[PDB]
RNA sequence: GUCAGGUAGAGAAUACUAAGGCGUACGAGUGAACUAUGGUUAAGGAACUCGGCAAAAUGCCCCCGUAACUUCGGGAGAAG
RNA sequence: AAUUCCUUGUCGGGUAAGUUCCGACCUGCACGAAUGGCGUAACGACUUCUCAACUGUCUCAACCAUAGACUCGGCGAAAU
RNA sequence: ACCUCGAUGUCGGCUCGUCGCAUCCUGGGGCUGGAGCAGGUCCCAAGGGUUGGGCUGUUCGCCCAUUAAAGCGGCACGCGAGCUGGGUUUAGAACGUCGUGAGACAGUUCGGUCUCUAUCCGCCGCGCGCGUCAGAAGCUUGAGGAAACCUGUCCCUAGUACGAGAGGACCGGGACGGACGAACCUCUGGUAUACCAGUUGUCCCACCAGGGGCACGGCUGGAUAGCCACGUUCGGACAGGAUAACCGCUGAAAGCAUCUAAGCGGGAAACCUCUUCCAAGACCAGGCUUCUCACCCUCUAGGAGGGAUAAGGCCCCCCGCAGACCACGGGAUUGAUAGACCAGACCUGGAAGCCUAGUAAUAGGUGCAGGGAACUGGCACUAACCGGCCGAAAACUUA
């Protein structure tokens, strides 16, 4: 359950280590965002001499998060570290390689980059 | 919070008269021949003797 | 063994469980209690309870009936007099009737017994 | 039209769908019942049926409600409900002596179930109407969890009729309307309602049929 | 004596294999990646295995990429097809939480032998 | 002001206990809200607040290793 | 600037966001050399900012045990 | 300065709301220097919503992300017998200035007790007594009140209408979003003070083993039941009647003209039904049914009084997810209402003993073992008892 002022993990090639959610969108004012919401955030700490650096805020999709989200099955899925994937400007996976694992639930539309990016699910 | 102004005699009686108490139903029973009331409740051990009476 | 569901008899936790001890070895030695109602109506679960394990005594119940009972003599008597006592009776050996209020606190007074027939 | 049955709420469980698709639903004990009395224009003013649910000894049935069930021709129940229906066209349909079942409900239909909620006691404000708690901390001078203010200082004297304070909540009669039926046991009597209804295990229900997208 | 038995029964699912927490485990779910029915494979240990008749499920969590993943199903869940167990686990407790913080060599369980 | 037991503990602190002294003077029940002391908590982890205010966090014995500055003692139990 | 009313003076740093904080510019209403002018190694239950952990302060509230509140028995005030 | 200095506690912040539109949006309409999207102006419309953070006490204001919106005001510049004390406005001390001085500076800076058991009205819920012309028991129409009224993204129409191009529709439908509220434990989690297992210190049951008290339930891994949200569903309607602005139809006064003087229409989240709840103390005290629908005594028969009864109710008692008490619901020997016992589901992890391998801790068969409270079905084994109180008709007029 990601919300305003929540650090989690980056997980693409563009250096930055860790960024910190700023508020939701999607809505007047939504309180948790969960996988496949698209959020703003600020790089907290990079890679030194990477593309984006401390201070550049930017848009990432919450993936991979820690709290439990149910599916339509009645299955459950929760990951253990709070991450994220810093998007484009309209909708693309800012980078070149992803990491760590996605949540099927990108598969809603318009994250197939992403989907076809993560070497899992 | 303090009261105000003095209540009246009426307005003082009337929630008086409500602090009352309720007599309790009795129970014929039959103990060492003689008859005496005592209340349902203890019917069942006025048999056995477990309750004293004066 | 149902939980009292809200405050306690004794005081706080950790000295209900020693009360019903107590009263349960002080029913066991002497045949009859005279207590407060809700402490009679807390014990006789318990009391039932212990006149199960004892029925079922046979070899691991003892340490059972120990771990909540101190008085030796009161679990030897308990396991060799009552015995097989209740082996027909299935269940309800312990008797609970009402008896008239003590001066001071008006406290509905009970007393426990353990059936004979 | 507007059909509707009595029963008994027993438990929520967990069904499956034909695309691999969890759905929570409730059981109720949608069992037979009888028409009594048939409410007319004519006789009262308005278009009702009578029904009656659950089993009772006739020991236990009181004289009144033992001589009405006789001269409506029919044996004693439990409990006695009423649905009113919208025209005597439509309340022609059913008559004294008449058996409703669960069969008069389809699957995949919408209902609209009415019970009595449970009871939570004298429950607090926070709790019977979602209050803010204040601030735990910083000073907090026992007012963890009450309103605090009231109305105006001086101008209304009154405080505004029908303000939201500490009661008695549930425990109130409630209807949760638009619930899919899943699917409807005719072996048991029993139907399937998606989602979950008033009232507490073992309790009365009425259902009946929708009236927003009946 | 589980009342609603009677309604539970109807869509239990038979066949299932025995298996306790701490067991290793694959299981083949069936997904639909835009119109295309497969089965895709997750294997890993049950850590836990909640009792509720129908509603009885388990979870088994798995390392992949350096990262831990938590899945979750009802045991007698439509959407499954086989639930192998590998190999066995000689455990104590009956949910397996601890094992969030173990990585590698701490991570690894005894089996049956 | 004087007696200073034992068990772990550096210890007259801490937990229990030997002899000794007490349950001390209103009591019994009731999962109401609420008042005050503690316990627990999924995710964010100071985003509440004028203000990290209160709780929590590091906390003990043996070791590797400890910066800027400095009046050369110290910082230092630095940190890890 | 515990000294500046104009003032949230201007620039640089810190946060995405800083009337707070640090250095500099000097336009010193109304700093200034024993009512001392420039700080100090160590230090301060003196004030402020930021930094890692941490937690119910907060998102967002939820339950458990105690003494009251609640019922019963006895005693039995109060300010107005 | 007209009550108030023999006391009306002053600014912000938290909780709590109430009311107006000079309306930020949602809704409708007129004119546009309105080709369309996107805009400017005016009229009606308050049912609903009107975010989260950094600075500074701050109100205010600036900035960062959004948002159809981050509206203006009254209610002692709302709310301290609800809270906070950050500043203002006590007592201490310093800076700069003022005065030879004690001291002062709507200049600054560090700090600096927020009292009261609710008397009456007001409010949130619950009872007692009586009335609804005999005592009651069921099912209900209902005046009159309470509750909700939010809204965004994408996809067809249509890359069409429009437009040189860029750009880009109204209307009509479909799918999916955020918030609020109701219900529930079915899924996931929080809580589990008589539940299971590991363990440090200590004492004890003679001693080993096995157990018990204390040190927060001593600490954790959990933990079925009730409750809760972070979890699952459900409400926002559709439709009908009359309207504000507006658009109109036939039409004179005044041979034409005109939405009006006689009439007839469309017209919005505004108004009333329509969705949920309460409601016959609604004193017009309601309506449809059913049971009892009969016994004595005194006053001097004018009426009244007492006693005893039928239905019914209540008292005592076992309980509930019903509950502060009260009250509500089920039962009461013609009973599974509760306690116990058996079994099932579920929680916990492999119990005491025997034997085996190991000098040793420890592991292995007896063992899905032992233990357990809420969930369920049987079982009268125990308690609802040989038991007590209230409780039913003056009469008269018209048809
Ligand atoms: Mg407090
Ligand atoms: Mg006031
Ligand atoms: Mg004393
Ligand atoms: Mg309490
Ligand atoms: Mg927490
Ligand atoms: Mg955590
Ligand atoms: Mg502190
Ligand atoms: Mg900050
Ligand atoms: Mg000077
Ligand atoms: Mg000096
Ligand atoms: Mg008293
Ligand atoms: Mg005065
Ligand atoms: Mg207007
Ligand atoms: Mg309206
Ligand atoms: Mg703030
Ligand atoms: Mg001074």
């Amino acid at each position: 359950m990601i919300q305003q002022e929540s650090r989690l993990k980056v997980a693409d090639n563009t250096g930055a280590k860790e960024i910190l959610c700023i508020r939701v969108l999607g809505g007047s004012s939504r309180r948790y965002a969960g996988i496949g919401d698209v959020i703003v955030a600020t790089v907290k700490d990079a890679i030194p001499g990477g593309n984006v650096k401390r201070g550049d805020v930017v848009k990432a999709v919450v993936v991979r998060t820690v709290k439990e989200r149910r599916r339509a099955d009645g299955s459950y899925i929760k990951f253990d570290e709070n991450a994220a994937v810093i998007i484009k400007n309209d909708n693309d996976p800012r980078g070149t390689r992803i990491f760590g694992p996605v949540g099927r639930e990108l598969r809603e539309k318009k994250f197939m980059k992403i989907v076809s990016l993560a070497p899992e699910v | 919070a303090v009261p105000k102004r003095r209540m009246s005699r009426a307005n003082t009686r009337s929630r008086r008269a409500q602090w009352k108490a309720e007599a309790p139903g009795l129970v014929t029973v039959s103990v060492a021949g003689q008859q005496r009331k005592v209340p349902r409740r203890l019917l069942k051990a006025a048999r056995l003797g477990l309750v004293d009476l004066d | 063994p149902k939980p009292t569901k809200g405050p306690r008899l004794g005081g706080s936790s950790s000295h209900q469980s020693a009360l019903l001890a107590n009263l349960a070895t002080s029913l066991f030695e002497h045949g009859r209690i005279k207590t407060t109602e809700p402490k009679a109506r807390a014990l006789r679960p318990y009391a039932e309870k212990l006149i199960t394990h004892a029925k079922k005594g046979a070899l691991h119940n003892r340490r059972e009936v120990m771990k909540k009972i101190r008085d030796k003599d009161v679990v030897h008597t308990l396991f060799a007099e009552i015995g097989p006592f209740y082996a027909d009776r299935n269940g309800g050996y312990t008797r609970i009737i009402k008896v008239e209020n003590r001066k001071g606190d008006n406290a509905p007074m009970a007393v426990i017994e353990l059936v004979r027939e | 039209a507007r059909k509707g049955i009595l029963g008994t709420k027993l438990g929520m469980t967990q069904v499956f769908d034909e695309n691999n698709k969890v759905v929570p639903v409730t059981v109720v004990k949608a069992g037979p019942n009888v028409v009594t009395r048939i409410r007319t224009t004519e006789r009262d003013g308005y278009s009702a049926v009578q029904l009656a649910y659950g089993e009772i000894s006739p020991r236990k049935v009181i004289k009144p409600v033992a001589g009405q069930f006789a001269a409506a021709g029919v044996n004693p129940r439990r409990h006695v409900a009423e649905l009113r229906l919208d025209d005597e066209a439509a309340v022609a349909e059913y008559e004294v002596g008449q058996e409703l079942t669960a069969e008069i409900f389809s699957d995949g239909a919408y209902v609209d179930v009415t019970g009595t909620s449970k009871g939570k006691g004298f429950a607090g404000t926070m709790k019977r109407h979602g209050f803010r708690g204040q601030g735990a901390a910083h000073g907090a001078q026992a007012v963890h969890r009450r309103p605090g203010s009231i109305g105006g200082c001086a101008t209304p004297g009154r405080v505004f009729k029908g303000t939201r304070m500490s009661g008695r909540m549930g425990n109130d009669r409630v209807t949760t309307q638009n619930l899919k039926v899943h699917k409807v046991d005719a072996e048991n009597g029993v139907l399937l309602i998606k989602g979950a209804i008033p009232g507490r295990n073992g309790g009365l229900v009425v259902v009946r049929s929708a009236i927003k997208r009946g | 004596m589980n009342t609603l038995d009677f309604v539970d029964q109807a869509s239990l699912r038979d066949d299932i294999p025995t298996f306790s927490p701490g067991d290793t485990v694959n299981v083949h779910v069936k997904v639909i990646e835009g119109s295309k029915e497969r089965i895709q494979v997750f294997k890993g240990v049950v850590i836990r295995r909640q009792g509720g008749g129908i509603s009885e499920t388990f979870t088994v969590r798995k390392e992949s990429y350096g990262v831990g993943v938590e899945r979750t199903f009802p045991v007698h869940s439509p959407n499954i097809d086989h639930i192998d167990v590998l190999t066995r686990g000689d455990v104590r407790r009956a949910k397996l939480y601890y094992l969030r913080e173990l990585r590698g060599k701490k991570a690894k369980i005894k089996e049956k032998r």
